């Protein structure tokens, strides 16, 4: 390999560089942007079936608990930080840290239900 | 009225300085002065069932709390509230309990407990919140109440001195498990507990202990071929490290709602049968234990709504008295000292 190495080696180097620079913004999902939204659909059924069972379960103690359990079900690690704002109620953003660059944000009273809605829409 | 200056700004609004009722002004109890305590009672209207016993029986417990003021309160009406289990009735004692504060440290203990309730139990706290002693507006106090000798009721001094702050839950490791004493079923009965291993650090009330059930026993449903201990390891082995006190008793715990404003009837398909079938069983040494009794926590949870409703009922009473005195109708038995408030319709 001559051209293939020139591609793969710089892929590795630059991906590591961007990961260390930003901890995100690294696109290595391998899907076209016209169809990158199919990322959550193309997981193994093992995670998907139990995650959708959890998100469809109504007995959950609270919306936050449901969100955390669903997110842990897909093995996706959370990352929640406080965005500066003029609102008295804190404006919190959540980063999922998965290969698919995804970020959600709202009031902390709604961020969990927002995560519920997002993963309800995507996981099919 | 003839001016054209304010024709354009028709639909504007204005800011106004709120003021407390006169009773809640300079209500801070003082050393060497007589102060009055009004017990707050709660009566559940919903039936006690698998979805409702933990709230019904706990609310009907004789242990309550009271509101403490220098200023005598007038009579107040019966009050409805709407919990998840169903409708709830609230009243204020017509006969105040009267005591005297004799030293500064006792008042400091009272104020510390009052601050602790909001800071930790209700989590109404803000970083900029500060306790006040100016005896200015909105300076009444809250005191827990414990039954005294016979029919008398008195202050729960030991509870206040024990809980100047809530203890932070922590995750003890295997060596810490071994050095700690064995769990006791009576020390858990009716107490507030929380799990220190998972992200769920929120408290819960254990309905009752299950001394007859021990790890390695098969579970209740679905995974009936599986045992409690094996599932606990498979779930949280990397969190807990290891289990000590293998053969000890288990507990059954139910969750505490986060709601604070119970004015409007929340409604939905609660699926009482399925919500009861999700019987939560936990290992005692895996969950931190608060000495705080739940028979007071499930009544402190309703405190903010009751306090706000009383704040406004006092203004309603003041206006009623002002008008009935102005029209010279106050001397009537309907509006006189025999004024019997009617429950809010």
């Amino acid at each position: 390999e001559s051209m293939e190495e020139l591609e793969a080696l710089r892929r590795k180097k630059f991906t590591t560089y961007w990961e260390l620079k930003e901890a995100g913004s690294v696109d290595h999902t391998g899907m076209r942007l016209c169809d990158r939204h199919n990322y959550f659909k193309n997981f193994y059924p093992t995670l998907k079936k139990e995650a959708i069972e959890a998100i469809n379960s109504d007995e959950y103690e609270s919306s936050k608990d449901k969100a955390m359990d669903v997110m842990s079900s897909l093995k996706i690690t959370p990352k929640i930080s406080e965005v500066e704002s003029s609102s008295l109620v804190p404006l919190l953003s959540v980063e999922l840290n998965c290969a698919f660059d995804v970020v959600l944000m709202a009031k902390e009273t709604d961020i969990y239900d927002h995560i519920i809605d997002y993963f309800r829409t995507m996981l099919i | 009225v003839t001016a054209t200056v304010n024709k354009a700004d028709k639909s504007k609004d204005r800011t106004y300085k709120t003021e407390c009722p006169l009773e809640f002004y300079d209500a801070l109890p003082r050393v060497g002065e007589i102060c009055y305590a009004y017990e707050i009672f709660l009566e559940p209207q919903f039936e006690s069932c698998e979805y409702t016993e933990h709230m019904y029986l706990n609310l009907q417990t004789p242990r309550n709390y009271a509101i403490l003021l220098r200023n005598k309160l007038p009579r107040l009406a019966e009050m409805p509230l709407f919990s998840n289990q169903g409708k709830l009735h609230v009243r204020v004692a017509n006969a105040p309990l009267e005591v005297i504060i004799q030293n500064s440290e006792q008042l400091e203990l009272l104020h510390q407990f009052h601050g602790m309730v909001f800071r930790d139990i209700l989590k109404i706290w803000h970083p900029f919140f500060v306790l006040d002693r100016r005896s200015k507006e909105n300076s009444y106090l809250v005191v827990p109440l414990i039954l005294g000798a016979g029919e008398q009721k008195c202050f729960d001094w030991e509870l206040m001195t024990n809980f100047r702050r809530l203890p932070q839950s922590h995750g003890s490791n295997v060596q810490q498990r071994e050095q700690q004493p064995a769990p006791r079923p009576e020390d858990f009965e009716g107490k507030i507990v929380t799990q220190w291993y998972a992200n769920y650090d929120k408290p819960m009330l254990v309905t009752k202990v299950h001394r007859e059930l021990t790890p390695l026993s098969y579970m209740e449903k679905n995974q009936q071929d599986k045992t409690y201990y094996e599932f606990t390891m498979s779930k949280y082995g990397n969190r807990i490290g290891d289990v000590v006190h293998k053969d000890k008793f288990m507990i059954e715990v139910r969750d505490l709602t986060e709601q604070l404003t119970f004015y409007v009837h929340n409604r939905g398909k609660f699926n009482a049968k399925s919500k009861a079938k999700m019987k939560v069983i936990l290992i005692p040494e895996l969950c931190f234990n608060f000495n705080f009794p739940g028979d007071l926590w499930l009544k402190l949870i309703f405190l903010p709504s009751i306090l706000n409703r009383m704040y406004f009922l006092l203004h309603a009473e003041a206006l009623r008295k002002r008008f009935n005195t102005y029209l010279n109708l106050h001397l009537l038995p309907f509006n006189g000292t025999d004024y019997m408030p009617r429950p809010l319709e």
